[PDB]
């Protein structure tokens, strides 16, 4: 049963106040996209940061497996856009948070189906 | 006005002189461009890259096939692919190589030295970042390399589809004469220095179009010589002002035709349509890669 859990020791980490894992790729962008979580195409907004989706996964940073029966990755390759305020620490926001399956949008950033 | 150009192109008439090959001192040397913030200089220079390659007539067919060369950081990502993904047309397929290992957002990334990588497949377009540090050696004769250009000149050669287009790095130090020479191959040929990393030797020697036969006589001597006296004679000023419009960055999907043809077909009206950026030749087939691994105790 035993299985290392990486995301568990990341926010850990964060919570005892460790630096967040840094080189994350950030794109050059018109800050004028969608503002969509994870796109083909980098759509932040004038909110929001576009980085390189395989940079800022836990999984591929560390090389570990993925958490998944088929260890598919839904970072890499795509883009992720992040919230300027939150794009000090790209992999702890993403590990963090859900994206919307109606809109697309980050529940909580973004995301207004419940209102 | 080329501060607002993503970067700087070797003028014909330099191209066209015989000079003798002198060190290279630039008058900017060690000063640095102010990136936007948080922007890393690798995002910035293959931004720059990427919007000088889009005045240039790229043929850009669907199932267009890219391959990266040197694509590795020593933090383990791939910034050069990020850009370049974001720039090629959505489901292009691309693939990328570095000696060291990283993770990408590339469809598929081979880990090793490019010698060992094989493709079953032509390209349509290859990209090198590959650069040894060990060339900057000021207190010898900068004489041409081989290592990995060797192994660059083959696979344009082998691997690149008629009508195809290479941008590979070279520096004062880092160059090779027979990749020159393999720029005579193409339709057009230049050496565009990006406008953040004018401060450095590096250029990016494009071929345009590929001919697969010499189309002007080149030797690579006296061009890199050549290169060498117009970056000593025309300082760069150093400029990020390109990287703030980003509206028209993709490529344009051409849509380019792909036909299969032989030796034998290829007549000057086909070289025609290869040099305008409207044609490339190549199977259509699958696309298939591997790494040689050398097996020891
Ligand atoms: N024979 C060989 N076979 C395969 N690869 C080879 C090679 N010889 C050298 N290389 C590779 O060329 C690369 C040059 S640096 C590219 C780069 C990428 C990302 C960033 Cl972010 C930066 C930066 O820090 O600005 C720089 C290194 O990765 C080298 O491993
Ligand atoms: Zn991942
Ligand atoms: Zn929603």
């Amino acid at each position: 049963a035993f299985a290392v859990d990486a995301a568990k020791a990341y926010k850990d980490y964060l919570a005892s106040g460790g630096q967040p894992i840094t080189n994350c790729v950030k794109m050059l962008c018109t800050h004028t996209g969608t503002g969509q979580a994870i796109t083909v195409t980098p759509e932040a907004n004038m909110d929001q940061e576009s980085f390189g989706g395989a940079s800022c996964c836990l999984y591929c940073r560390c090389h570990i497996d993925h958490p998944n029966p088929k260890g598919f990755c839904d970072l890499k390759g795509k883009y992720v856009q992040i919230p300027t305020t939150c794009a000090n620490d790209p992999v702890g926001f993403t590990l963090k948070n859900t994206v919307c399956t109606v809109c697309g949008m980050w529940k909580g950033y973004g995301c207004s189906c419940d209102q | 006005s080329q501060a607002w150009q993503p970067g700087v192109a070797m003028p014909n008439l330099y191209k066209m002189q015989r000079m003798l090959l002198e060190k290279c001192d630039l008058q900017n040397y060690g000063d640095s461009a102010t990136l936007p913030k948080g922007i890393m200089m690798n995002v910035a220079k293959y931004t720059q890259l990427c919007q000088y390659l889009n005045t240039l007539t790229l043929a850009v067919p669907y199932n267009m096939r890219v391959i990266h060369f040197g694509a590795g950081s020593d933090k383990g990502v791939a910034p050069g692919t990020a850009v370049l993904r974001q720039w090629l047309p959505t489901g292009t397929l691309l693939v990328d190589s570095d000696l060291n290992d990283f993770v990408s957002d590339a469809d598929s990334t081979l880990i090793g030295d490019c010698a060992t990588v094989h493709t079953a497949n032509k390209w349509d377009l290859i990209i090198s970042d590959m650069y040894d540090p060990k060339t900057k050696n000021v207190t010898k004769e900068n004489d041409s390399k081989e290592g990995f250009f060797t192994y660059i000149c083959g696979f344009i050669q082998q691997k690149l589809a008629l009508g195809g287009s290479v941008a590979i790095k070279i520096t004062e130090h880092s160059w090779n004469a027979d990749l020159y020479k393999l720029m005579g191959h193409f339709a057009w040929w230049t050496a565009f220095v990006t406008n953040v990393n004018a401060s450095s030797s590096e250029a990016f020697l494009i071929g345009c179009n590929y001919l697969g036969k010499p189309r002007e006589q080149i030797d690579g001597y006296v061009m890199h010589a050549n290169y060498i006296f117009w970056r000593n004679t025309n300082p760069i000023q150093l400029s990020s002002y390109s990287l703030f419009d980003m509206s028209k960055f993709p490529l344009k999907l051409r849509g380019t035709a792909v036909m299969s043809l032989k030796e034998g077909q290829i007549n000057d009206m086909i070289l025609s349509l290869l040099s305008k950026g409207r044609l490339i030749i190549r199977e259509n087939n699958r696309v298939v890669i591997s790494s040689d691994v050398l097996v020891n105790n």
